[PDB]
């Protein structure tokens, strides 16, 4: 290798990191076979991490050799790939899974070492489902140690020295618990991505109306900086516009349609985030 | 002097546009005699973005060639109503306004955004299928495709 | 359905793997295994049998063929004609691979591709046969221009006489007699001299007498006799009954 | 050797026999018990398609195509 | 994937080329001979 | 057609050596010209003087058939490559082995060495050929990728410097340091066991069954058929002034000119006093350094060998 | 046809037909589809269906499968046509000259020799260790740019230092791992001459 | 890859000289087309020593 691949968060703080290097270290959980490790001072009496992935392994799925989330959005993978759509067909078995891997290190030796290979392009749209439940700051609780065991008994008399985070440990019953590394890389029944499917779809998105008839579309908190060619450039060329109302009695506007379908698009992908001059507009099919 | 349906018959296929000389007279009078004056022969397609746009027209190659009829550069020709709403919009794009040299863009697909940042100034009327093909062919990673693709005859109309 | 099916699938699909991990030549067994899954209706798992298959023997004229004719009982047709292509791209000389794409081709219709992939194929100038069947092809259309234009390719890659006449048979056929004259010249001043010989001249001799010129029909005759190397003796014979023919009717 | 091995072409069929009729009745009566695991090449066929290739696809339209079931 | 064994045979032995002099047939005197 | 071929003298058999006690499968020549070596499957390699034929003698260590012999042109080294699957490497200042290549898995069919830098090539019938460094003993690259006995191996200077015609009837000319095949060549319809270079033309030869070809450095590119030599051709064999012999297995040895292709000798030669008439067929040419003599080791236990005729002329011998 | 330039307000053409023989119309104010064109459409896995710079269809290509530049891949009937040659004094019956001969001479000993002492050194397993190299500096510029993340800087430059191996350290792996062999090559074309079929008679021969 | 001692001689002449006529008639002089007999060819030869030995 020549370094890593993992996150911020995993990445680190101080301008100036410092990693040691060992070369054919241990043996990546994926591609099974000897890696190198590098092993990186993660923060001020934060757990010092290391590699945990062939660099291959995770050119595979284009995912974090650390921090084991995506490396552009930062969501469980079944999320990110289920973001795009994504279906990959990586192979499981022993002697399946051994030839898969061989023919894969094969197929990446022919690579320039700049970005995935395969599928990871064709499904780089980046959905914002996925851009909304991507994490904004670096979430660095990730470096805080364990539970020390000792310190959850009471023993663990070496002072503040516990090699853990002396707090309250977890109680297991939580799905959040126990995810097994291999699962978690497989897109196997990750609770946590469960918990982000959940999440993204009690997230907030636009309502379709009853009869197709009704193409009005009202636009709720409109304000006195907006033009009507501003809301027409917001919803023109997606589709063709039949008319639009600005209320500046009620600060809103209702754009009837020309083509059901553009509506949706302009509409649903403006849900709340059509943010042109600053304004948080709500899209929905007028009465 | 507006060549109607300016062929550049490409090393794929044939590719001509029609530039509405009433929307856009100087980058089409640019393109009548530039197409005619046929220095545009060799030129490789500057940048492919599938399904988005297809660009090319330079003497260089790399993006930083390129000289109009005027000098290095003219102003844009501006429209109220034309857009690069669909496929096969043909404008030359800038780098900074009053900047338009050498290099074409050929749309593939509705691209509201360049609007007001490139006078759209007509249409292939030949050639679109084939622009789909085009669209469609393996880029690296700086869209100067894996093909190296080049006009075989660049001339007007008539 | 559950699991006694379940059971008795993975039983014989395991079987399959050790005879073909035993072997790994000798293709019968990749087959059956196949052909097992085809008829269980799995052609993904068809699909990658076929390609390992092809892997280890990619000369095996069979394992093209049944791959793709599992394609096109299928009529995953798109993936059907990528087979064919590849088929001919690496196996040219073999015929069959040919022909099964076009017919395809044709009751799909796309006749524009069977021309192109017929255009192909003669690149190779592969067959009399082949480019027979290739003018059969064009008959069943009108497209007599794209007839005689390939009696042309095939009587000017082949120099045969009897090339020359059924481009003139065609011709009489169809009612070009203008063009079967000119078709008698060309073929008569190409192979001329030497090696030129009776029965191009019969069947010159034979369509004028079609036409009842008989004294031209004379003229011929004798005069290409005596220019050309003349006779030998039974076909002298076969001269002189032809005389008796063409001075009676 | 060729005789001999036709004779357990079928009392080997008589085991799995005995091995289904024992256990569909034996895990149906509400034990769901397994013999147990370590099969090391065993479920590379009901798993997955063993050692794969997917078709190579040339100048056609692939995707869209798919197929009915049994 | 180097692994550490080893053997008996492949220890270093013979290590230099003799190479063919001047008197016995140098590539030099073929490129001459008649 | 073609120019007219070079009229080229005929050639004549004037001695016939018997000393071996099987076939006779490999034969090359000293640098300096004053002795040939022959490797035989009884299992000796045998060391004639070049003049009068005479044995000066005669090296036992093979298990088996020896199947190709060699001598080094930059160090006073003779390999001799066997049915044993081994490569050895006779030193011959004590006359004895000192060195031996280990690691094919099946009989080592043929072997080739490197003018310039020291290395060795072998062929063998584990469907692969391997890089040796003559001093280290060591295999520096494996070139795999045929798919059955891989009969003969060629090296040289310039580039690609490796071609193996193989018995699954395809050529692959390979990259040395990288060390893997860059052109593949599939014309021949049949196991192609023989392939020559010629000294001074950036071409090379490789026959089969159906027909020699003639081919092109560095991409292989097809220049023409030679044609009429139909059986197994066991033998390639090309001269300075652009003969060319071909010699087969049912007996029979053309002589060509490498130019125009044009076969303008056939010789047929007769079995020592004792053997069947199936038990005539050749498996080694070489030519002299004189390019003058050329020696055949032959399948009746004989080493033949024919001289260039000196009282004929283009009068005596016309040309088609 | 289109209406006139000038003559072609008011009128918004959805159907491509109204395109004549294509044009779109930048000024109305619609997304133009003349000629399949506007629709970015299902993502379809037919490869780029090249054509050569004549005109033709390129099915070296297809052979070239998945497969660089570098490779020669005989399949046109103008490989099979037998050139012809009649000058021993030609540039292409040349070798090359003892120049470039003893520069790849150069670089193949070297990089030969180098790949040879690493597998000899294999040979040695008793590695009289060498110590660890001096202390690597690296500049790392992450694709990640952000004002959060890194606390706000557009580049780290990282410290490597190796590890120490412990002598007394058996290997760690187990190494002898048995799978099939890899799937070969993309096959080549077979070249070959019209092949006949054998008269029954010959067949009982 | 083990070495040819002195307890494989006679069993290894044999794996080559049966290879050597496999590839050598059986495979490049055939016009046998259909699948050549080479199993058959190999009896004879068997059967030929057999012979040869019993005079």
């Amino acid at each position: 290798a020549d370094f890593p691949i993992l996150c911020q968060t995993c990445l680190g703080e101080n301008p100036y990191i410092r990693m040691t290097k060992e070369k054919y270290g241990k043996e990546c959980k994926i591609c099974a076979r000897p890696f190198t490790v590098f092993r990186w001072c993660p923060g001020v009496r934060m757990r010092f991490k290391k590699t945990e992935v062939c660099q291959t392994c995770s050119k595979l799925k284009n995912v974090c050799q650390t921090c084991l989330l995506d490396l552009e959005y930062g969501l469980p993978i079944q999320v990110r790939d289920a973001g795009l759509s994504f279906k990959d067909d990586m192979p499981k078995s022993d002697v399946n899974k051994e030839y898969y891997t061989q023919n894969m290190e094969r197929e990446i030796s022919n690579s320039d070492g700049t970005r995935p290979v395969g599928m990871l392009g064709k499904a780089t749209s980046t959905s914002d489902m996925l851009l909304k439940l991507a994490r904004t700051t670096p979430y660095y609780k990730r470096n805080r140690p364990h539970i020390c065991s000792f310190w959850v008994k009471g023993e663990c008399k070496r002072g503040e020295e516990c090699p853990y985070r002396h707090e309250k440990p977890t109680d297991p019953d939580d799905p959040l618990a126990d995810q097994n590394i291999k699962d978690r890389y497989y897109g196997i029944n990750d609770p946590v991505a469960d918990k982000l499917l959940k999440r993204a779809s009690t997230m907030p998105r636009l309502d379709p109306p009853e009869d197709k008839t009704i193409t009005t579309l009202y636009v709720g908190g409109l304000g006195d900086t907006i033009t009507e060619t501003d809301l027409r450039n917001h919803f023109y060329q997606f589709g063709e516009i039949r008319t639009i109302t600005v209320v500046q009695r009620q600060q809103c506007a209702f754009i009837q349609f020309a083509t059901r379908q553009a509506a949706e698009v302009a509409a649903e992908k403006s849900f709340n985030k059509l943010i042109v001059n600053g304004r948080r507009l709500n899209v929905k099919w007028g009465r | 002097w507006q060549p109607p349906n300016v062929y550049l018959e490409t090393s794929m296929g044939i590719i001509v546009l029609e530039l509405y000389w009433k929307h856009a007279p100087k980058t089409c009078k640019n393109f009548a005699e530039l197409a005619r004056r046929g220095y545009y022969n060799g030129t490789k397609f500057h940048r492919i973005i599938k399904d988005f746009m297809i660009q090319g027209g330079d003497p260089t190659g790399t993006g930083r060639g390129g000289a109009s009829i005027y000098g290095k550069q003219f102003e844009d020709e501006l429209h109220p109503d034309l857009k690069f709403t669909g496929a096969g919009i043909l404008a030359m794009a800038n780098a900074g306004p009053d900047t338009n040299g050498s290099q074409f863009f050929v749309t593939l697909a509705p691209t509201q955004w360049l609007d007001g940042k490139h006078t759209i100034f007509g249409r292939v009327c030949q050639g679109i299928g084939m622009v789909n093909r085009v669209g469609m062919v393996e880029t690296n990673s700086q869209d100067r495709p894996v093909d190296d693709v080049k006009i075989i005859k660049a001339y007007p109309s008539g | 359905d559950e699991e006694e099916l379940n059971d008795y699938k993975l039983r014989k699909r395991k079987t399959f793997e050790d005879n073909i991990r035993k072997n790994r030549t000798v293709i019968s067994n990749w087959i059956k295994y196949a052909q097992w899954e085809e008829s269980l209706k799995e052609i993904q798992r068809a699909r990658s049998i076929y390609e390992r298959a092809l892997d280890v023997d990619y000369r095996n004229i069979t394992l093209w063929l049944k791959y793709a004719e599992m394609e096109m009982k299928n009529r995953q047709v798109n993936h059907a004609r990528n087979i064919w292509d590849r088929a001919i791209t690496t196996l040219p000389r073999v015929n069959q691979f040919w022909y099964k794409y076009t017919y395809m081709e044709e009751m799909l219709g796309n006749v524009a591709g069977a021309r192109q992939v017929f255009e192909r194929w003669m690149e190779w100038q592969p067959e009399e046969q082949a480019w027979h069947s290739y003018i059969n092809f064009e008959l069943r259309y009108k497209e007599v221009d794209r007839a005689r234009t390939i009696y042309e390719r095939f009587v000017l890659v082949h120099p045969d006489v009897k090339n020359w006449i059924k481009y003139a048979r065609f011709e009489e056929k169809h009612a070009y007699f203008a063009h079967a004259r000119k078709v008698y010249e060309r073929a008569v001043e190409f192979f001329g001299d030497e090696h030129m010989d009776e029965h191009l001249y019969v069947a010159f001799a034979k369509f004028e007498e079609n036409q009842k010129e008989f004294e031209r029909v004379r003229v011929i005759y004798k005069y290409a006799l005596d220019r050309i190397s003349k006779q030998e003796l039974f076909k002298n014979y076969t001269i002189f009954e032809k005389k008796f023919g063409d001075r009676r009717g | 050797k060729a005789k001999r091995k036709a004779r357990e072409k079928q009392l080997e069929e008589a085991r799995r026999l005995a091995a289904l009729q024992k256990r569909r009745e034996l895990r149906a009566a509400g034990i769901e018990i397994q013999k147990k695991r370590k099969r090391k090449r065993g479920v590379d066929y009901n798993a997955e398609i063993p050692f794969e290739k997917k078709p190579a696809l040339g100048f056609y339209d692939t995707s869209e195509e798919n197929y009915q079931a049994l | 994937q180097l692994s550490k064994q080893y053997s008996s045979r492949d220890l270093p032995s013979h290590t230099k080329i003799k190479y063919r002099q001047t008197t016995q047939d140098a590539p030099e005197e073929v490129r001459n001979r008649d | 057609t073609m120019p007219k071929p070079q009229w080229h003298p005929p050639w004549k058999l004037y001695r016939v050596i018997s000393g071996h006690l099987g076939w006779v499968r490999c034969i090359a020549v000293e640098p300096g010209n004053q002795w040939f070596v022959t490797g035989s499957a009884d299992r000796t390699i045998k060391i004639w003087d070049l003049a009068s034929g005479k044995l000066k003698l005669s090296l036992t260590g093979h298990i088996s058939t020896v199947r190709g012999v060699i001598v080094s042109t930059r160090s006073p080294y003779l390999f001799s490559c066997g049915e044993d699957k081994q490569v050895k490497c006779w030193d011959l200042e004590y006359n004895k082995v000192i060195r031996h290549y280990h690691g094919h898995l099946s009989a080592v069919y043929g072997l080739d060495l490197h003018p310039t830098i020291d290395v060795l090539v072998t062929c063998s019938r584990d469907s692969t050929a391997r890089i040796w460094d003559v001093r280290t003993k060591a295999s520096v690259h494996t070139l795999s990728g045929h798919t059955n006995a891989v009969a003969t191996v060629r090296c040289q200077a310039a580039e690609p410097q490796i071609i193996t015609g193989s018995h699954d009837t395809t050529i692959r000319l390979w990259d040395l340091v990288a060390g893997k095949t860059r052109v593949t060549l599939t014309n021949h319809k049949k196991s192609v066991r023989a392939v020559v270079l010629h000294p001074r033309h950036y071409t090379f030869a490789s026959g089969s069954p159906d027909n020699i070809k003639q081919w092109k450095f560095p991409d292989g590119s097809f220049i023409q058929n030679l044609s009429g030599h139909n059986a197994i051709i066991n033998t390639l064999t090309v001269n300075s002034d652009g003969v060319l012999v071909s010699g087969a297995d049912n007996g029979t040895m053309h002589l060509w000119d490498w130019r125009t292709g044009y076969n303008f000798q056939r010789v047929h030669a007769a079995v020592q006093p004792g053997s069947l008439d199936s038990e005539s067929g050749i498996f080694a040419c070489a030519f002299d350094q004189s390019e003058s003599r050329l020696l055949t080791a032959e399948a009746d236990k004989t080493i033949k060998v024919y001289r260039e005729d000196d009282t004929a002329t283009e009068e005596t011998h016309p040309v088609s | 046809e289109p209406p006139p330039y000038g003559y072609r307000k008011g009128w918004i053409p959805r159907l491509l037909e109204d395109f004549g023989d294509g044009g779109a119309f930048p000024e109305i104010h619609v997304a133009q589809y003349p000629l399949d064109m506007g629709r970015k459409k299902k993502m379809s896995n037919a490869l780029a269906i090249q054509v050569d710079s004549e005109g033709k269809i390129k099915y070296d290509a297809i052979a070239r499968q998945g497969q660089s530049k570098d490779k020669v891949i005989y399949s046109k009937y103008t490989d099979l046509v037998p050139k012809e040659v009649m000058n021993a004094d030609d540039p292409d019956l040349q070798r090359p000259d003892e120049e470039a001969i003893k520069e790849i001479t150069e670089k193949t000993r070297v990089a030969l020799e180098k790949s040879v002492s690493q597998k000899v050194a294999a040979a040695m397993p008793v590695r009289a260790a060498d110590k660890l190299a001096p202390a690597q500096y690296i500049r790392y510029t992450p694709s990640q740019q952000g004002v959060a993340f890194n606390s706000g800087a557009k580049q780290r430059v990282i410290r490597m230092v190796e590890m120490q191996k412990d002598p007394m350290e058996p290997p760690r792996f187990k190494i002898n791992k048995k799978i099939p062999r890899g799937p070969p090559s993309p096959p080549a074309p077979v070249m070959h001459s019209p092949s006949r079929k054998m008269t029954v008679k010959e067949q009982q021969e | 890859a083990k070495t040819v001692t002195k307890q494989r001689v006679e069993s290894h002449f044999d794996l080559e000289l049966r290879a050597a006529v496999m590839h050598d008639i059986l495979d490049m002089m055939p016009e046998g087309i259909k699948q050549n007999k080479a199993r058959t060819i190999l009896q004879h030869l068997s059967e030929a020593w057999r012979c040869w030995k019993a005079n």
